RNA sequence: UCGAAGGUGGGAUCGGCGAUUGGGACGAAGUCGUAACAAGGUAGCCGUACCGGAAGGUGCGGCUGGAUC
RNA sequence: AUCAGCUUGUUGGUGGGGUGAUGGCCUACCAAGGCGACGACGGGUAGCCGGCCUGAGAGGGUGACCGGCCACACUGGGACUGAGAUACGGCCCAGACUCCUACGGGAGGCAGCAGUGGGGAAUAUUGCACAAUGGGCGCAAGCCUGAUGCAGCGACGCCGCGUGAGGGAUGACGGCCUUCGGGUUGUAAACCUCUUUCAGCACAGACGAAGCGCAAGUGACGGUAUGUGCAGAAGAAGGACCGGCCAACUACGUGCCAGCAGCCGCGGUAAUACGUAGGGUCCGAGCGUUGUCCGGAAUUACUGGGCGUAAAGAGCUCGUAGGUGGUUUGUCGCGUUGUUCGUGAAAACUCACAGCUUAACUGUGGGCGUGCGGGCGAUACGGGCAGACUAGAGUACUGCAGGGGAGACUGGAAUUCCUGGUGUAGCGGUGGAAUGCGCAGAUAUCAGGAGGAACACCGGUGGCGAAGGCGGGUCUCUGGGCAGUAACUGACGCUGAGGAGCGAAAGCGUGGGGAGCGAACAGGAUUAGAUACCCUGGUAGUCCACGCCGUAAACGGUGGGUACUAGGUGUGGGUUUCCUUCCUUGGGAUCCGUGCCGUAGCUAACGCAUUAAGUACCCCGCCUGGGGAGUACGGCCGCAAGG
């Protein structure tokens, strides 16, 4: 535009996003397991993917997915969950982390342990 | 440009007029 | 980068009541006389 | 209407330029003759004359050309236009093609190039790049 | 005299819930039709008005981002 | 601004009061002022800065440590003492809370240093000492100092070092592949020498103290850093990744299951992608994951983007504030520019030097501190003041073309209806029919009459209008444009946020009018069904007067003003020169419109191309992935529809 358009309004940059609204700026955030379910991925995929809905102490209901082979996770859980995004389940923004409070480290895994939270064997 | 943009906005368009003319009566009294 | 013009309200002091609506002034800067009034005329400089 | 004389006399030498004219015929303008006085010692253009025209003057400029058809000047542009101006320092004087340009300057001194500027240590307004 | 806290009164403003109710997005598999794309079998679309289970139909004015002459 | 008005000690004055001091700081009287579309008055959020992170820079994010200023001390209000008070460890009052009471009354304020509970993903010891620096009191010794100097806990960050070094086979096993030959781990391991870094065990033991003291003493750190010895490699390695982006492959098990994943995407009997083994690669006391900010993003484009068809020109004009401005003379020195002086704390950054065994770290000396103010110089450009000019703009005189607009009267063809002759059994309609109209006299053919609407031929890419739009004839009233002359004014120009006016068709109100056509509504036909296409009827409407609404593919999907950049050829309006036959588009010259083709230039392409989408200057409007949505909420307008 004209300068003196420019001097009149200015430029206003875009907007952007908030991400993981949820955590309200926190790493990690504790919950609770209100609820533990399996659900089908998108047209392509086909599986039975783990996820549970939680409520967070930012008094916010959430879905977070449960990685690695197994879980012992029911209702009255004290859960840890975290950012990240699967691609495959629209809905879930969020995952629990193995290995924290409540969860236990998967069993019988030698490869990639600390991503979930498997101590190693002496 | 490509009819199918005008084809949109005029189903969006068509839509909306048909809900207010479906709800005049409704609208009045409670506007009022 | 453009170069603005910009105008600004003075409130000043004239004892004898000369200089009206219009006219061309100078101004001094001098201790506060009032609430909001910092300035006194030193000379009506041009007529109108 | 006609908001800038100066960019009017830079793009009608780009413009008969560009076509392979060898004559422009302008308005006179005393900041045009400076102008055209400056691109003249700067082999620029082959010359530059005045003539008294039907109301007032006019300024007729006479470009140069190389031996196959090679224009002397390959760029015109203005920098400080009506709107937003342009000043510049004596210690932050434009190069143009990393030197081998010419930016007129209009200084208290009077219409000088940048060279000319740098080394009598002045700055004012940046009229125009030619190249 | 001024004066914090308190009492009484009518408004302003920002939010949560709400029986019932409208539309929106997405879903492995459902029912009804065939509206648009080739002159899509009545050219399509724009503003407006009426009508119809639904896409939609018709009147008035406009456009070519319409095929053949 | 989905907050346009706000203020009544409010703006000024006077006489008093008050203060350390000016002042509506306060009071009595008088005048009616003061602020605001450069955003007053409201709502939300937030301690400010030197600095820190990122970035080529401009810019964006930020205010942790260290340093400066401000504000506060359980919440609200108030004053006393002094030179000095938000008076954290002061006072008074009113609240909420905690504790004692003999019931009459009393006592408290860790957002000081330690510490507890709670919240949380998460943040430390109920340590030593005034030895040094700083402070208070005192003549002095001296006393006080959770300031400060140190210490303990936490890989929380930056830096440095160690878990060993030499030689050792055409290179032991074992694991894993194998093409069953063999290869990798791999000089790696086992083996013979070596030195001990740091820890371990002993001995000595600081600087910080040209200190303090008028008494012979004086170090918290500390028997610490550090040196000299003691036998010994003796006590010391894990984390990610291996489809491609990107350093690095094979076997086995699972088969759309279990599962992986930043993008595209891998798994259904050969998976280098899932999981486990051998191998490899990148780092190494760390390695990965999540969150936040910047970059890449020229993706808000000042540097540094756009609007024909990708998102983007308001439907069109007039005009307010504002932005911008033709040639020329003198002056000011506001913008601009030069020099000099003051300031820009320290720390931080950069350059150089120096110190601790190096480093991180520290000190010293320059620069940086990109700005502001004071004095002095310049006057090209922009601007102010005072003049001048006619080339822009407007007016004047004479001619030109036109469906430009408003009112009134008026003409003919044709359709329908009515009245009357002739006339008979059909007419109408369709791909074919049937509803329908007739035989109670239809259609058809003549004569007369009533009424309403649109204006054949001229008539086209031809004229006029800002757009929307405008043609039967005549009369009256009225707006704009073009050319010629150049007598007149002398820059009076351009654009225009908001605002106002005009604005097809449909639609709305009141009152008329109603031939034809025809939404809705009835039948008939087609069809599997036909709320349609086709056929027969047919109300609102179309029409007139006066007002509303304010939208269109309101399109050239192309805002307005100005200057310049090869040409060829149609057409509308007007002036002039040469042949003149003196008629004819006789030819040329020039001004203003309207089409086609075409270079240079531009564009992703199509295409534009002197009527630009080329080359440049001024001003406005608009754009920032597709949906949700031009929707909800709030507001304004309208009778309503709705905008």
């Amino acid at each position: 535009p004209t300068i003196q358009q420019l001097v009149r309004k200015g430029r206003r940059d875009k907007i952007a996003k908030v991400k993981t609204a949820a955590l309200k700026g926190s790493p990690q955030r504790r919950g609770v397991c209100t609820r533990v379910y399996t659900t089908t991925p998108k047209k392509p995929n086909s599986a039975l993917r783990k996820v549970a809905r939680v409520k967070l102490t930012s008094q916010v209901e959430v879905t977070a997915y449960i990685p690695g082979e197994g879980h012992n996770l029911q209702e009255h859980s004290m859960v840890l969950v975290r950012g990240g995004r699967v691609k495959d389940l629209p809905g879930v923004r969020y995952k629990i982390i193995r290995g924290s409070l409540d969860t236990q480290g998967v069993k019988n895994r030698k490869q990639a342990r600390s991503r979930y939270g498997a101590k190693k064997e002496k | 440009g490509s009819v199918i943009k005008k084809r949109r906005k005029r189903m969006s368009k068509k839509k909306h007029r048909k809900l207010l003319r479906r709800t005049r009566v409704q609208r009045r009294k409670l506007g009022k | 980068g453009k170069i603005i013009r910009t105008t600004k309200k003075v409130k000043a002091h004239d004892e004898n009541g000369e200089a009206g609506i219009g006219d061309r002034v100078s101004l001094m800067e001098t201790r506060p006389l009032s609430a909001t009034k910092r300035w006194r005329l030193v000379e009506i400089l041009e007529k109108a | 209407t006609m908001t800038d004389p100066i960019a009017d006399f830079l793009t009608r030498l780009r413009n008969a330029n560009s076509a392979y004219h060898d004559e422009v015929t302008l308005p006179h303008s005393k900041l045009k003759a400076n102008i055209a006085e400056i691109l003249k010692r700067e082999g620029y253009i082959s010359d530059y004359r005045t003539e008294d025209a039907r109301v007032g003057k006019s300024l007729v400029v006479q470009l140069k050309y190389g031996p196959s058809r090679e224009r002397s000047i390959a760029g015109l542009r203005r920098v400080s236009k009506p709107g937003l101006r342009v000043y510049a320092k004596s210690t932050n004087l434009p190069r143009v093609l990393g030197g081998l340009g010419v930016a007129i300057i209009s200084t208290s001194s009077g219409l000088l190039t940048d060279r000319q500027a740098a080394r009598q240590g002045v700055g004012g307004e940046v009229l125009a790049y030619v190249w």
